[PDB]
DNA sequence: AGGTAGTCACAGCTGATTGCGCTG
DNA sequence: AGCGCAATCAGCTGTGACTACCT
């Protein structure tokens, strides 16, 4: 059994557990607000974290694919958990305030190498 | 000689053995020592089969304990006779270099076609009639009557072998089909029925893959064999195809007309227990709804089941009873004969898979016919969704399941696409004196327009007008023998079309013969028995054909037989008629896997197992080239087998037409000279 | 009156951005 | 309009010789 971390109840199968080995169950997966699922490109522009930061730090963070509704033929969105992809960028850059600096410093970055283009 | 591995000494007919073949041997130890499964890719056709048998053999003299039976399960019946073939010469080896023989036994398995002698079954040609003769010439009531000894007509080699062939064993003594049927033709035997006693005390046997993936006789001709066996899958790079053929079925109009034709002789029958008398009489109508509805698509494979208990409100128990109903009440209302009798069977098994199988699966209804497409036809068929089904009851009977094959290039899609735990991640790429293929992939044309075969450019002049062009001077350089493979029938009947009307194609026609594969077997036999002739002498011929068809996979270009392959396009399945798209949903929500990946898989699946039969043997040397530039982006690169990336040079995978040709003319220039062993 | 560190030209590498293509 | 491969820019460095300033 496994117990969740909100309620405390046991339970034996979740789809958290099923898909992102979160031990929380369906009754209080707030997958609303607190367990939104953001797609690759999303997660990584914001947290500024790479592929190795995604698939080789361990413990690794799965995901979700599911059908893109704009184009059939277009790729699938891949959905990771908001929560785990805090946790890594928490991890990696040590505190929130090194990617708020991080994220400025490379959109600095960008002015420079577009005024430099220019 | 005697192979020093690691823990053992092994004895290979061949004195002489390649650095692939060693470490071959060595992963293959090391799995055996590990008692696990694995997935393995070697090169070579020819050379494997012996080291796979030698290393089995020496394992087993060393650990008879560990390693009991052995199952070796190909694709089709050539390959199950070159085994025996191989086997045979390896035992002869072993005799002639020990002087002593041993307790060793090995048999082939195959059909009742297959393995028979009565002269009133061969000469017709129905493989679904042969086993229903069979059963009626010998049977539980046939030994019964045989005792007061009945004046009729009957099968009496079992008679016979049941009397005097199961007492005298076969300790000693490999025997080959057409062995064994002279054995049972000698002795008065049956092959099938002597075969099925001398599986228990044997050693290694071999047969094809339904034997063991289609549950329906899995369990009949396997069930307590041995606990610890070696199973081993050759050429099974298309696995998971068969796994999904093997729980699918089909129903059309035929089909219910004939089973609404039987059903009045099977009461008349019976009127001459009663839990399915009465039971089979409504199951058709409720099929026969879905004839009248003229509806797009219907999917409910749960609640297919529901559905049924509403029309005719059936307890879902009954479905169950199918099976068990199939092998009792058959046998006493006396069969004459299983001809105008199989469809009743197969709505059996459907009933007893839907019944069962409803987790992985999905019912799809398909009201469409080429070239015909609305007129009478709506095609019910229960594909197969997960193709782990198949294979879940053989892992988990056996220890080390090994799948190999000539492509297996992604091995981290196989254990996922299919439930298995791989503990090798191991391939294996051939070695020799020079490169004996050379593989490229031309992008743009001589106009630097690309010649990618897109859905959006495939009524484009101008990639047609290159693809011609790719063909009549790539005909002009590479000798005795070409081989295409297109997209589709279609695509490849619009572009030879094309050709025609264009002045093109007689330039090809000039250079060397044009022969079109089509759906008919015998038109197909014949166009590859003239292309034969023809690269034989000097004429030159070119093979068109299509890459998802039964020629690309029915023979093999031997060296001066197809010298070149040259892949039209990328070949991408129909994702119409709804069946494919059911399984990229399922593979999407339950093993997670991208659909573009999975198709770009498949296409590079098929295209590496379509172009490498072109090297077979160390003496043989081939052309590869792909003719699209959606070849050239790394994702389907990525997906080609070891053997052949490395051949696979940055040079040449954009270049055009015309560098392309200056490539194949160097190659085949510098691989005319003589070589050393 | 003499000598060494910047400096320019031209090339290399690796480390990220960032911009176009992606299924019958 | 989400992924992913590939084209592109930044920073550092090697090779060779030319040149301005001052003890
Ligand atoms: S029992 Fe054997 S020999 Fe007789 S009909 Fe059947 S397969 Fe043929
Ligand atoms: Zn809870």
């Amino acid at each position: 059994y496994v117990i969740c971390e909100e309620c405390g109840k046991e339970f034996m199968d979740s789809y958290l557990m099923n898909h992102f080995d979160l031990p929380t169950c369906d009754n209080c997966r707030d997958a609303d607000d607190k367990h939104k699922l953001i797609t690759k490109t999303e997660a990584k522009q914001e947290y500024l974290l790479k592929d190795c930061d995604l698939e080789k730090r361990e413990p690794p963070l799965k995901f979700i694919v599911k059908k893109n509704p704009h184009h059939s033929q277009w790729g699938d969105m891949k959905l990771y958990l908001k929560l785990q992809i805090v946790k890594r960028s928490l991890e990696v850059w040590g505190s929130q305030e090194a990617l708020e600096e991080a994220k400025e410093v490379r959109q600095e970055n960008r002015e420079k190498m577009k005024q430099k283009k220019f | 000689m005697k192979l020093n591995v690691d823990g053992l000494l092994v004895y290979f007919p061949y004195d002489y053995i390649y650095p692939e073949q060693f470490s071959y041997m060595r992963e293959l130890k090391r799995t055996l020592d590990a008692k696990g499964h694995g997935v393995l890719e070697m090169p070579s056709g020819t050379g494997k089969t012996v080291s796979l048998l030698a290393l089995i053999m020496a394992y087993q003299r060393a650990y008879p304990l560990e390693v009991t039976k052995l199952i070796y399960c190909s694709r089709t019946v050539p390959e199950i006779e070159k085994v025996i073939e191989e086997l045979r010469k390896l035992l002869n080896f072993y005799e002639k270099q020990e002087g002593e023989k041993l307790p060793f036994l090995g048999l082939a398995l195959s059909s009742r076609k297959n393995l028979c002698i009565h002269p009133e079954v061969t000469p017709l040609r129905f493989g679904k009639d042969v086993d229903g003769k069979c059963h009626s010439l010998t049977a539980s009531y046939v030994r019964a009557q045989y005792q007061h000894d009945t004046s009729l007509p009957h099968c009496r080699f079992y008679e016979e072998f049941d009397a005097h062939g199961r007492e005298v064993p076969l300790p000693a003594g490999i025997y080959n089909l057409d062995d064994l049927k002279a054995l049972g033709r000698r002795q008065g035997w049956c092959p099938y029925f002597l075969a099925r006693y001398s599986i228990l005390h044997a050693n290694v046997v071999v047969y094809s893959y339904h034997y063991l993936l289609d549950p329906k006789i899995a369990d009949l001709v396997s069930k307590e064999l041995a606990r610890k066996a070696v199973v081993v899958f050759d050429e099974a790079h298309n696995i998971d195809n068969v796994c999904i053929d093997s729980m699918s079925v089909n129903l059309t109009r035929r089909t219910l007309d004939r089973c609404q034709g039987n059903l009045e002789t099977l009461q008349k029958t019976v009127l001459r227990a009663e839990h399915f008398l009465g039971f089979l009489r409504r199951l058709l109508e409720y099929v026969k709804w879905r004839l009248r509805v003229q509806h797009v698509v219907q999917e409910s494979p749960p609640a297919f089941l529901s559905g049924l208990a509403q029309r005719v409100c059936i307890q879902r128990k009954p479905l169950r009873f199918c099976a068990e109903r199939l092998r009792s009440l058959l046998h006493t209302l006396e069969i004459t004969d299983l001809a105008d009798f199989s469809p009743l069977t197969l709505l059996a098994n459907f009933a007893t898979l839907v019944s069962t199988y409803a987790k992985g699966f999905t019912i799809i209804i398909e009201p469409f016919d080429d070239r015909t497409p609305t007129i009478a036809n709506p095609i019910l068929h229960f594909s197969c969704m997960d193709a782990s089904l198949a294979i879940k009851p053989v892992f988990e009977r056996f220890q080390s399941v090994i799948i190999t094959s000539g492509t297996l290039s992604p091995l981290d899609i196989y254990p996922k696409i299919l439930d298995f735990h791989p503990v090798t991640m191991a391939t294996f790429t051939m070695t020799l004196a020079r490169v004996c293929l050379c593989p490229m992939i031309i992008g743009r044309g001589n106009d630097q327009v690309a010649i990618s075969s897109k859905f959006e450019t495939r009524e484009d002049i101008a990639v047609i007008r290159n693809y011609g062009n790719l063909l009549l001077e790539m005909s002009a350089v590479v000798p005795d023998g070409i081989v295409a493979f297109f997209t589709s029938y279609q695509y490849m009947e619009s572009t030879v079309a094309s050709w025609y009307e264009q002045g093109i194609l007689e330039n090809i026609q000039r250079n060397k013969l044009l022969f079109i594969e089509t759906q008919d077997g015998a038109e197909t036999s014949v166009a590859l028995e003239k292309y034969q002739e023809a690269c034989e002498n000097g004429r030159g011929a070119i093979l068109l054909s299509v890459a998802r068809g039964k020629v690309s996979e029915g023979i093999d270009f031997v060296h001066h037989y197809g010298r070149a392959v040259i892949m039209f396009g990328v070949p991408y399945v129909y994702t119409q008629s709804r069946i494919l798209k059911a399984r990229l949903e399922y593979l999407r929500d339950q093993f997670q896997i991208r659909e573009n990946d999975f198709l770009t898989f498949d296409a590079m699946r098929h295209a590496a197992q379509c172009v490498g039969r072109a090297i077979r043997g160390k003496t043989d040397y081939g052309l590869m080239v792909f003719a699209d530039k959606r070849f050239a982006r790394g994702d389907k690169r990525g997906k080609l087998p070891r053997w052949i990336q490395e051949h696979l040079t940055d040079a040449n995978l954009n270049l055009t037409v015309d560098e392309g040709v200056q490539v194949a003319k160097y190659f085949l220039r510098q691989m005319a000279q003589p070589f050393h062993r």
